[PDB]
């Protein structure tokens, strides 16, 4: 009835050099290459239809398969005019629907184009965004019982919210139990900031880091079409 | 010996066109293996009035990467 088929384009390492996901494809009218973004690959929620490019790929031609009609015009226009030959993923014989999602897989490696940038760029943004967020928690709560508790035996009422949060830690209270209270949520505090901030590394690096895909494949782009 | 004058070899391809009525590229691609000449020497026996021909011919016909019809 209705269910999303999983289509994939993979680009590898051919023996006649390395294969490119691009929009930049020969041999066909400005009619497909229309509905592609910057990077060659369809645009979420399209209407496609059979036949539709989902993913622009381009492959490497090689002497042996050059006609002498297009030796003469590489000589004309330069090494990169009939270089390659189209070898993009389209939609299947028969098959109709709507692209719901792609997800773009990129070798350790291999140079992240615009379209990657934006999105890696965007998930940055973000894994730091939720650390702040994250921090703002941490303060707001210890530091509200740092002050309870330091008011009670030493209270400066006033005087205390004053100086900025991180003179707090400082003054010390009245040698007792409380001046523990007082030493545990110290080491609290920052080894857990600590925690939630090495954390932001573990992140970044994952976001950056390429993806573990097979040996020969340089990239990999799934998309999910709806089909009805 | 010398066929060097282009102009004349222009001249002598538009004919081909004209009578076995093929694409100025197939035209321009054969009178050079007529005569023995490689395809990265059209530059001098071809007039690069005829060429333009060329080029017009590829664009046309989505013969090249639009990265290349650009520039």
């Amino acid at each position: 009835m209705i269910h999303i088929q999983e289509l994939a384009c993979v680009s590898r390492d051919t023996k006649l050099g390395p294969e490119e996901i691009t929009a930049d494809i020969p041999n066909v009218g400005e009619a497909a290459l229309s509905k592609l973004d910057e990077s060659g690959i369809v645009y979420i929620g399209a209407e496609v239809t059979g036949g539709d490019i989902l993913v622009g790929k381009v492959t490497p031609k090689g002497e042996t398969q050059l006609t002498p009609e297009e030796k003469l015009l590489r000589a004309i226009f330069g090494e990169k005019a009939s270089d390659v030959k189209d070898s993009s993923l389209r939609v299947p014989n028969g098959v109709s629907g709507t692209v719901i999602d792609v997800q773009v897989f990129t070798r350790d490696g291999v140079e992240k184009d615009k379209r990657a940038l934006e999105i890696e760029e965007m998930q940055l943004k973000q894994a730091k965004k939720d650390l702040s967020e994250e921090l703002q928690i941490l303060e707001a709560g210890l530091f509200s019982r740092i002050r309870a508790v330091l008011v009670a035996g030493g209270v400066e009422a006033e005087k205390l919210d004053k100086l900025p949060r991180d003179r707090w830690l400082e003054l010390g209270l009245t040698d007792e139990e409380k001046q523990n209270q007082l030493e545990q949520l110290a080491e609290q505090y920052d080894e857990l900031k600590h925690e939630f901030e090495k954390k932001l590394e573990a992140k970044r690096r994952k976001i950056t880091q390429g993806d573990d895909l097979a040996p020969g494949v340089l990239k990999i782009v799934k998309v999910y079409l709806a089909v009805k | 010996a010398k066929l060097l004058d282009r102009q004349e070899n222009g001249f002598i391809i538009e004919k081909m066109v004209e009578e076995f009525g093929m694409s100025y590229l197939e035209a321009t691609t054969a009178f050079l293996e007529e005569n023995s000449i490689p395809e990265t020497q059209f530059a001098k026996f071809i007039p690069s009035g005829i060429i333009e021909k060329i080029q017009s011919e590829a664009i046309d016909e989505n013969l090249l990467r639009p990265s290349v019809v650009r520039c």
